[PDB]
RNA sequence: UUUUUUUUUUUUUUUUUUUUUUUUUUUUUUUUUU
């Protein structure tokens, strides 16, 4: 299972820490404050986004990450609430759970989900609630894993990530956010994927709520 | 009354009007009436509004803030209510018996009372140092001396507003005080003694730290016995 | 480099006249573009150049506009930094007495050369200075920018003369090594070539409407 | 904005409340916050906690080729990048500034410069071959103090990592797994350990210079309220053999001599007790580890 | 928008699009201003004019925006932010902004949306009004005056 | 190997254990480039300090409406040492912490509340470099900031103390500082207040005191030196004109 | 910085005939300077210059030994101008001008650099302009022109064939030989209307139609030469026998300018 | 007087009034900078040997247009800070208020001109603020600029004379100085186009040659630091008739040997 | 004993890393108390 933690951090608006398997993100929202001149917009909201590694510098896998982020994370929020304002969005990678120098899709997803949670903690205007998997398919048996493990990932033949978007009680999909696959497949396995994460998702945003409502109530009267 | 989330379906009869308060979305396009926060739904010519934890003020008109002074130009002074937000604006007409010759005499770092009178959604929002609405002065202007607590707005929203919150009672059953409460997040105390305002500092501070309204008064009276 | 993939690094590199053609507006993003390549006996060139502006510029209040010249090398990295640098001050020094500057307060106007092609099919920067001033002064008639006159040059035993005023005028004036008491050879056949390139050019424009 | 704005109230207040000896969160004077440390699943992965302050520290290393002028040591490096987590008044990418260039500088001058790491038992192929050592320090929280965190982050990172078991066949090496030939620490010569002092005038700039009386107040280890209104700093690093590594007072207010020596006296004591405090807990968690993997059998 | 003036910016000069690249796309996905990206603090100052996407910007003052009754005018009852206004320039200004009247009939708002730029488009009813086809709301503008 | 303090008393150069090296300072050396200029010779050490202001800023973000703006920069040639630099010193870690030091110092002791709206330069040159720099680039700079006519409370003085095993040495040179730790102070006026401290190699905790008091006096007596010509500079200049 | 009516006047008495200069100098009259050698003693060779109007330069000279196979130039020239980046253009420009007129073969005598059959000595020119008010190429010229004939070199005294049997380089501790090479000048001239001037001041350069830059070594006329603008607001073009005229001038009046920099 | 330096004990006497350049704890005065003791009554200050040219109510002086702004100029004239001009302190050719002229300011003053201007007032820090509400300001044409220190112009009750061979020069007090023809207003001391970037066409060679000469031998003077009055300027111009050649002043010994015959004449 | 109120000015941040280098060498058997 996975375990979330919400409001763990003092100088920013909300925070959040993502835990699943030996993968470790913590995020942290500030907004909506005054932007630089050059990153205004007349209508909507900016947003800023930082992704930074578990060991060395920061460098071009990190840019990806970034650009995959704030794909997902544009439609999520009203915008046109906050004209000509910004949100600040950071996440620091404590432990990457697999080889860093060939896979990426881990950290995409735990990152994906931190950000949710730290969005909620903010006090942020969303449109709905989404949730992040990772998948593989493994060589030989051709047996479609979710939520593989490192040892897995080395013996695989594609790998992918899938975001959904939950409305009515987290029970309706609106859209499908982002899916992003890297391998070799043919469209039965397409399509079996995805039968199989969005039931996968389902659970997870199921837990995800009921992990968010344990937090929040005892601070309300 | 309910526990609810952002896309989740709405618990009111759409042919009765009802009044939309925070955290509640009228869609532009579809015109559809949808929640975009957490919290708890409250419905009451009948309002609804969902209570959600928040620590970034956002500007409503009828809030009693507290701001500091950054700037004075020729005919207005710029004020911060938090720091890294907007600045609002403070006019020299907005003051009691005002005009081009009873000029006011505020300097850059003083702390201020006021209460916001315009939040237009396209322009920069300007707050005064009078009710009115009422015609009333009650405590705006300035503070001098005491010391500021930052805190989170539903903690301020209950001292300012329950009268049931037992913070206040504890404390004056302790010391003689004077007290000014922000909605934008900010307490102004100021005592006779510097010990007694240290001791109400640190109570204050403890007692946002906690959830629980019960044990106000054995961390009130803890903090004053440390201060000997 | 944090922005770039540069690879291991404890990898080591492998070690082991003219006839002109001159097309003009073939580049979408920019204002105006030019063409030219020359071939002969021995050599063979190819020269894309590109105009921006006029644009907005940063700072305080000029009465008029500014140039800004960049050179790029292209495919293979045969020329440094210093050199290139001196070439495109050499240039910016040629086309500030041609363009109608006063004409454009509080502007800039940026031209970028690309040198694509260069090979020796049988004092190497001294001979491409010619193609490159033609080039230039195509893409400024394409992007509609005001210019006095056209401006062409040649080049002879490494002196590179520019002329205006069909060859009556010096706009520009280069010379390395060679000989010290060759002087008026150089300036003849520096105008012969300069008066070929002249023609070209105009019928370039008047043709291709 | 990114500028953090204070009121008149707050600095007179402030003032006022160390004029009669008083500090907002009610230490003394010369009394040092409570240090918590934690250690991760893998080598070199450790938590430090001050009170509000939050560092993360990572170690880790890979084979590269020694430099020309000294064939016969490895490589060692420091980075300290500051993001807006911290706190919305740091920008992203800032390496120039001057407290980000004064920290690097007096981190390295601590930790690298005076040799606490064994640099020569880096070396793999005298010439050609050797290790690469690095510290990644990720700021999570500030309230004050960042470079005493940072010091004991780095040292109890080191003390705690190691690196796998290698063996030379002929030309080339060969790096064994970790779960064949049990990996290898680090050399450490000695625990170098920062401390920061704050200093306030609580008269004018004449009495300062010209006054016959010395009654400037010196405060240990402040917190983000007491370091935006201090009037100068020094950062003083000792260890255990009575050595001081390094002093930086790199201008502010000036101070009599006589102070800043009982400042350097004071120091001393509180470095003790945190290389004992260290040491012990690297200790329990070697302890632990043995005895989980005894379990294991 | 403020109580004093008007700020917009520019983006075509007589039927001609200025500048002729917008930038779109350089800053990678997402909805981005032209400076928001990593490629704003990198640029090379001392090397060229501006940077990629930067446009002529100007400065509307509300004396300027009709000729009659120039000392009650209400900024925010003529323009919203995000509307396309046709202008006329009156002065080169500074080095930062020009200075542009719209004190004629023919010169105003062309395009707007209503909800502040979150609705559909609206269009021109009167010389002082807008109206919103799907849902029957008005807004006040200073229209210009079409056909 | 060498014999750096002979049991005769005596040092490589022939200096004994307190003594000075020679020191030559001049004022008003660059009338034409900058309101205020030094230049300093203090043994081998060659400096050249510009003080521009006060005047109007460049930008308009560089203004405070409560006080002045103090910049120091600081260009360490190629041909300063013996030994020719590779690579130029202009963005160096080590630069950048000179010139923040310098700044930091002379904010304390400069009046720059009664120049409101405007900046001071500072533009420092050497161009020979032969150990205790950074308290000869101290007295450049106060020198030149009082050659300037700009309003300061007192002087500050550097001076370099070297610890060679028990015995102090005092205004250490090139050979000196690469064979022991070397100790950088910082003394305003005629007090035992310091400006500035600087410990870079290891140093034992019990031999300190000593070091501080040695360099305070030695510092003194550079005040006395600088104070002596600039009253003779003084007296020149008002004799006739 | 001027305006119309100033410019309007200055290029009126300057273009006119004969030509009146605004502080009454002739058309090849130079103005005043003053020269110091030899005052830093850790180079081989240094040299101060300080103009009438307030610029300053200083030039140091340091040398190398080197195997002159791999090596292929002996001289170099790095510039650095107070106030002005690393890479900007007019520093760029002056350090290619620099090394071009220094170059292996331009009339300065490369074979006194040689000891031994397989060494030389590289020679580092560094430039450090303190302060300037126009383009400072003849100014840096003559300050390398003055510093390079008082320098110094160690003398070698350890054989001079080693192409079978090689031998390290072995010097004498305490002699040193005077090097006796032939540096070359550059000279700026200006060019308003239809005269022709030597050493143009700040003020003239605002009005000046285009400039010349003209090499001089051992009485000829050297290679390189180039046409450059001393402002952007007046560059126009010119004839060509204003080129001739620029040239005659250098060479008419370049021996007095060498009298005047000797010992 | 008494040279004093900063950090320097002036007086220990609990009975002076302390003015600038001092500071003071209790009964001690201390000097801020170095320079001269002075008394006035009971006031004590300290007289700095350097500095720059501080602006006064009523001053002379010649600048020139820095920056165009709303409604106002911003003037160099070699202060601290930079000098303001407004709209309102100008004489416009037209009218203030015709049913423009506030955005069309550089129709009649733009950057880079020279102008002749007197200080109205100063600001609250020192800064100057100037008028040109008189037909003896505005515009300067028909000569050359040069510069002296501020510190060598003598003070005097007139700032503009007639020197012979038809040259007039405006001493300003903070050190620019302008040397033109003299026109018919100079004479008779003893509307469109005040604003006019164009020279009189009828400048003659006789007019360049003695408005050189003249700058000559200003700057001569400035190089032996003696003060620049009338009387010296013109008694300087008639001993340098021996030398033939403008050209030849420029050099030092020439320099010197016109300031000490000044000087020797002078203590004659 | 009428009559006498004087108070000046300003708007939204300069662009590219950590390496930052001088005075000269050796030789064949455990453990404790001596």
């Amino acid at each position: 299972s996975v375990q979330a933690e919400i409001g763990i951090l003092d100088h920013v608006d909300g925070s959040s820490e993502f835990v699943s398997q030996d993968t470790k993100v913590i995020c942290s929202v500030t907004g909506p404050i005054e932007p630089k001149a050059r990153q205004e917009l007349p209508t909507q909201l900016a947003l800023e986004i930082i992704v930074r590694p578990a060991k060395g510098v920061a460098t071009t896998r990190e840019k990806v990450l970034e650009d995959k982020l704030r794909a997902v994370l544009t439609p999520l929020i009203t915008r046109h609430c906050y004209p000509r304002q910004l949100c600040q969005i950071t996440c620091q990678i404590l432990e990457s759970g697999e080889d860093e120098a060939e896979f990426s899709l881990r950290e995409l997803s735990c990152c994906i989900n931190a950000a949710f949670l730290a969005l909620v903690d903010a006090g942020i205007a969303l449109n709905s609630m989404c949730a992040s998997i990772p998948i593989a398919i493994i060589k030989d048996t051709s047996d479609i894993i979710v939520d593989p493990t490192a040892e897995q990932l080395k013996i695989s033949l594609s790998v992918h990530t899938l975001a959904l978007e939950f409305v009515n009680g987290g029970k309706v999909v609106k859209n499908v956010l982002l899916l992003d696959s890297n391998g070799d497949f043919n469209e039965d396995q397409l399509f079996s994927l995805l039968e199989l994460g969005e039931q996968k998702c389902q659970e997870l945003v199921t837990n995800i709520r009921r992990i968010i409502q344990d937090n929040i109530s005892p601070r309300l009267v | 009354s309910t526990f609810i989330f952002p896309g989740d379906s709405f618990p009111v009869d759409p042919t009765t009007p009802v009044k939309l308060g925070p955290g509640i979305y009228c869609d532009p396009n579809t015109q559809e009436i949808r929640p975009v926060n957490t919290g708890v739904l409250h419905v009451s010519v009948q309002t609804a509004y969902i209570d959600y934890s928040s620590k970034r003020y956002i500007p409503s008109v009828n809030d009693f803030v507290i701001g500091v002074i950054i700037g004075t130009f020729s005919d207005s002074y710029k004020v911060s209510l938090q720091n890294f937000s907007s600045s609002v604006s403070l006019s020299y007409m907005a003051f009691p018996n005002a005009s081009k010759k009873n000029r006011p005499t505020l300097q850059v770092g003083d702390l201020v009372y006021a209460r916001v009178c315009t939040a237009e959604k396209e322009l920069e929002a300007e707050i005064e140092c009078f009710d009115s609405t009422t015609g009333r002065d009650a405590g705006f202007g300035i503070l001098e001396d005491g010391m500021i607590i930052d805190v989170n707005l539903n903690f301020a929203r209950q001292l300012l507003f329950n009268n049931d919150f037992p913070l206040l009672k504890v404390l004056a059953a302790h010391t003689k005080f004077e007290v000014a409460i922000g909605l934008n997040g900010k307490i102004w105390v100021k005592c006779e003694e510097l010990s007694n305002t240290l001791a109400c500092y640190r109570t204050i501070m403890e007692c946002c730290q906690k959830n629980d309204t019960a044990a106000f008064k054995d961390i009130a009276k803890r903090q004053f016995k440390e201060i000997l | 480099d944090r922005r770039r993939l540069l690879g291991p690094a404890a990898a080591k590199p492998m070690a082991f006249e003219q006839e002109l053609s001159l097309h003009t507006g073939f580049i979408e993003n920019c204002n105006g573009s030019a063409l030219v390549e020359a071939r002969s006996l021995g050599h063979q060139t190819s020269l894309i150049t590109a105009v921006y502006g006029p644009r907005s510029i940063r700072g305080s209040f000029t009465s008029q506009g500014t140039i800004s010249i960049q050179l790029k090398n292209g495919l293979l990295e045969k020329y440094n930094t210093n050199e290139l640098k001196e070439v495109s001050s050499f240039l910016m020094g040629i086309f500030n007495s041609v363009v109608n500057l006063s004409r454009y307060p509080k502007s800039g106007i940026d031209i970028f050369v690309y040198l694509t092609y260069d090979k020796d099919l049988t004092s190497q920067i001294s001979s491409l200075i010619p193609h490159c001033i033609t080039s230039i002064t195509l893409a400024l008639a394409d992007a509609g920018i005001e210019l006095v006159d056209m401006a062409g040059a040649g080049e002879a035993n490494g002196t590179v003369v520019s002329f205006i005023k069909n060859g009556e005028e010096i706009v520009g004036f280069w010379k390395d090594d060679g000989d010290d008491e060759d002087l008026l050879e150089c300036l003849d056949r520096c105008k012969e070539q300069y008066n070929r390139y002249r023609d070209l050019m105009i019928s370039c424009l008047m043709n291709q409407e | 904005a990114k500028d953090i704005e204070i009121s008149a109230s707050e600095s007179k207040f402030i003032l006022e409340a160390l004029r009669q000896n008083y500090r907002l969160d009610g230490r003394s004077f010369d009394q040092f916050r409570d240090v918590e440390i934690t250690f991760g699943k893998e080598f070199g992965d450790v938590s430090v906690k001050m009170g509000n302050t939050k560092v993360h520290c990572r170690i880790s290393c890979q084979i590269a080729q020694p430099y020309e002028d000294r064939p016969f040591e490895g490589l060692f490096v420091i980075s300290t990048e500051i993001s807006p987590m911290a706190g919305s008044q740091f920008e992203n990418g800032n390496i120039t500034g001057e407290d980000e260039v004064l920290c690097s500088r007096i981190i390295e001058k601590s930790v690298r410069r005076s040799g606490a790491l064994d640099v020569e038992g880096l070396c793999i192929v005298a010439g050609s071959k050797c290790w690469a050592v690095r510290a990644d320090v990720h700021f999570l929280d500030c309230d004050g103090g960042f470079i005493d965190a940072s010091c004991i982050a780095v040292m109890a990172g080191l003390m705690h990592f190691k690196k796998p078991d290698i063996t030379v066949h002929g030309e080339q090496i060969i790096v064994h797994p970790v779960n064949e030939r049990e990996p290898v620490p680090l050399g450490i010569l000695h625990i170098p350990i920062c401390v920061t002092f704050s200093f306030f005038n609580p008269q004018d700039t004449e009495e300062n210079i010209k006054g016959e009386t010395n009654s400037e107040i010196s405060i240990i280890d402040a917190t983000l309220k007491e370091e935006l209104l201090r009037d100068g700093v020094l950062t003083v690093t000792l260890n255990k053999n009575r050595e001081v590594v390094q002093v930086s007072k790199a201008g502010g207010l000036p101070m009599d001599a006589l102070t800043l020596m009982k400042c350097c006296h004071e120091a001393y004591s509180i470095i003790e007790k945190i290389t004992d405090q260290i040491l012990q807990l690297l200790k329990e968690d070697s302890e632990k580890r043995n005895k989980y993997a005894a379990m294991l059998t | 928008l403020s109580l004093q003036r008007a700020n917009v910016e520019i983006l075509a000069v007589e039927d001609k699009p200025s500048p002729i690249d917008s930038g779109i796309g350089s800053n990678g996905s997402g909805i981005v201003a032209a400076g928001g990206g990593s490629g704003a603090a990198t640029f090379s100052v001392s090397q060229a004019s501006s940077d990629l996407g930067e446009t002529f910007r100007g400065i509307i003052r509300s004396q300027d925006v009709r000729s009659t009754d120039r000392d009650r005018v209400k900024v925010i009852e003529c323009f919203k932010p995000g509307d396309i206004v046709r202008a006329q320039v009156l002065s080169l200004g500074d080095g930062t902004n020009y200075y542009l009247t719209t004190a004629r009939n023919d010169l105003g708002v062309v395009f707007a949306r209503a909800a502040n730029g979150a609705g559909g488009l609206m269009y021109a009813t009167d010389w002082q009004m807008m109206t919103s086809p799907v849902t029957g709301a008005t807004e006040k503008r200073k229209c210009a005056k079409p056909f | 190997r060498l014999e750096i303090y002979s049991p005769e008393g005596l040092r490589l150069d022939g200096r004994r254990w307190n003594e000075l090296r020679r020191f030559e300072s001049s004022i008003n050396t660059h009338p034409h480039a900058a309101d205020g200029s030094s230049y300093m010779e203090q043994g081998n050490n060659k400096i050249i300090t510009l003080v521009k202001g006060p005047k109007e800023p460049r930008l308009k973000s560089q203004m405070d409406t409560s006080k002045a703006l103090l910049n120091v920069s600081v260009n360490i040639t190629k041909f300063s040492k013996f030994e020719r630099s590779k690579s130029s010193h202009k963005n160096e870690r080590r630069v950048l912490e000179i010139q923040t030091s310098l700044v930091r110092m002379f904010e304390k002791n400069v009046m720059l509340n009664i120049y409101p709206r405007t900046v001071i330069d500072i533009e420092i040159h050497v161009l020979e470099q032969d150990g205790g720099i950074m308290g000869s680039l101290i007295n450049g700079i106060t020198l030149a900031l009082i050659d300037a006519g700009i309003s300061m409370f007192d002087y500050i003085s550097g001076i370099s103390v070297g610890l060679y095993d028990t015995t102090p040495l005092l205004d250490t040179n090139s050979l000196e500082e690469n064979a022991m730790s070397t100790v950088t102070l910082g003394v305003v006026g005629k007090s035992e207040k310091l400006s500035l401290l600087l410990v870079e190699d290891k140093i034992p905790l019990d031999r300190l005191e000593n070091v501080l008091a040695i360099g305070i006096a030695g510092a003194h007596r550079v005040r006395d030196l600088m104070d002596e010509e600039l009253r003779k500079h003084a007296q020149k200049r008002v004799s006739n004109a | 910085s001027l305006s119309v009516a100033e410019k309007s006047y200055l290029y009126d008495s300057l273009a006119s005939t004969p030509s009146i200069r605004p502080d009454g100098r002739l058309p090849h009259q130079f103005r005043p300077i003053e020269i110091f050698t030899d005052f830093l003693p850790s180079s081989n060779g240094s040299s101060r210059i300080i103009a009438s109007d307030g610029s300053e330069c200083i030039v140091s000279i340091k040398s190398k030994v080197v195997d002159h196979h791999v090596e292929n130039e002996l001289l170099q020239v790095d510039v650095d101008i107070a106030g002005q980046r690393d890479d900007a253009l007019v520093v760029e420009t002056i350090t290619s001008l620099l090394n071009k007129v220094l170059k292996s073969g331009s009339g300065v005598d490369s074979s006194k650099l040689q000891l031994t059959k397989k060494y030389s000595f590289k020679i580092f020119v560094d430039v450090l302009v303190i302060s300037s008010h126009s383009h400072p190429i003849s100014l840096i010229s003559f300050a390398i022109y003055s510093a390079l004939n008082s320098t110094y070199l160690p003398k070698l005294i350890s054989a001079f064939d080693d192409l079978e049997v090689e031998e390290l380089p072995t010097f004498h501790d305490y002699d040193m030989v005077k090097l006796d090479i032939n540096p070359p000048l550059v000279f700026i001239l200006a060019v308003v209307g239809n005269n022709m001037l030597l050493d143009p001041a700040a003020n003239e350069s605002e009005v000046a139609n285009n400039g010349l830059i003209i090499s001089w070594s051992n009485g000829k006329i050297t290679s390189p030469i180039r046409s450059v603008a001393l402002n952007d607001s007046n560059v126009k073009s010119f004839k060509p026998h204003l080129l001739k005229q620029g040239l005659a001038m250098v060479e008419k009046y370049a021996p007095d300018v060498v009298r005047s920099l000797e010992n | 007087s008494q040279i004093v330096t900063p950090g320097e004990l002036v007086t220990d006497d609990p009975i002076w009034m302390r003015g600038h350049g001092t500071y003071f704890l209790d009964n001690m005065t201390y000097s801020s900078v170095a320079g001269t003791v002075s008394r006035v009554n009971r006031l004590l200050s300290v007289i700095p040997l350097k500095g720059r040219y501080a602006p006064e109510t009523g001053d002379h002086v010649v600048g020139r247009i820095a920056e165009v702004g709303n409604k106002r100029w911003k003037v160099d004239i070699g202060g601290k800070q930079h000098a303001v001009l407004m709209l309102g302190s100008v004489n416009l050719p037209g009218g203030i208020l015709r049913r423009s002229d506030e955005l069309q300011m550089r129709s009649f003053l733009k950057e880079g001109d020279l102008l002749n201007a007197e200080v109205q007032s100063l600001f609250q820090d020192g800064s100057a603020s100037l008028h040109t509400r008189s037909l003896k300001y505005g515009k300067l044409r028909n000569g050359m600029f040069c510069q002296v220190p501020s510190s060598l112009i003598v003070r005097a009750k007139n700032h503009t004379h007639n020197l012979p061979g038809n040259i007039t020069v405006v001493l300003g007090v903070n050190g620019y100085i302008w040397l033109r023809k003299t026109s018919q207003m100079d004479l008779a001391r003893d509307s469109w186009q005040i604003y006019s970037d164009e020279n009189d066409p009828s400048i003659s060679n006789n007019i360049r040659q003695a408005i050189c000469r003249y700058a000559n031998v200003i700057k001569a003077l400035a190089f032996c630091e003696i003060g620049i009055t009338q009387q010296r300027i013109v008694s300087a111009y008639e001993a340098s008739m021996v030398y033939s050649n403008v050209g030849e002043l420029i050099e030092k010994n020439v320099m010197e040997s016109i300031g000490s015959d000044i000087l020797t004449a002078e203590k004659m």
